[PDB]
């Protein structure tokens, strides 16, 4: 039987009987990371002798 | 409430059944709820939120 109104937006959906919610239970949760790492070591030596 | 055009018995709608279109008259103009009107009939729980 069912019938009873059920909408989203603008439509209008049929609930299946084995079906107690479908709801449009709507959130978003984003995640941005960023690990930029740079190390440089130099060593110039020099030996003269005369 | 029964044989109204409305589904008064919410996951049944037995007042509906067996109920003649020549009958029945229109209950209301329209049948639109609020946009997540069902939101507000949820359960909560405190704890977990």
């Amino acid at each position: 039987g069912g019938c009873s109104p059920h909408y989203i937006l603008n439509t209008r959906f049929r609930k299946p009987y084995n079906v107690e919610s479908y709801t449009p239970q709507t959130q978003g949760k984003y995640e941005f990371i960023l690990k930029e790492y740079e190390s440089y070591s130099d060593f110039e030596r020099n030996v003269t002798e005369k | 409430l029964v044989c109204n055009g409305d589904s008064d018995c919410d996951e049944d709608s037995a007042d509906e059944d067996r109920c003649e279109d020549s009958e029945r008259r229109p209950s209301c103009d329209i049948d639109k709820p609020p946009p997540n009107i069902e939101l507000t009939g949820n359960g909560y729980n405190e704890l977990t939120g």
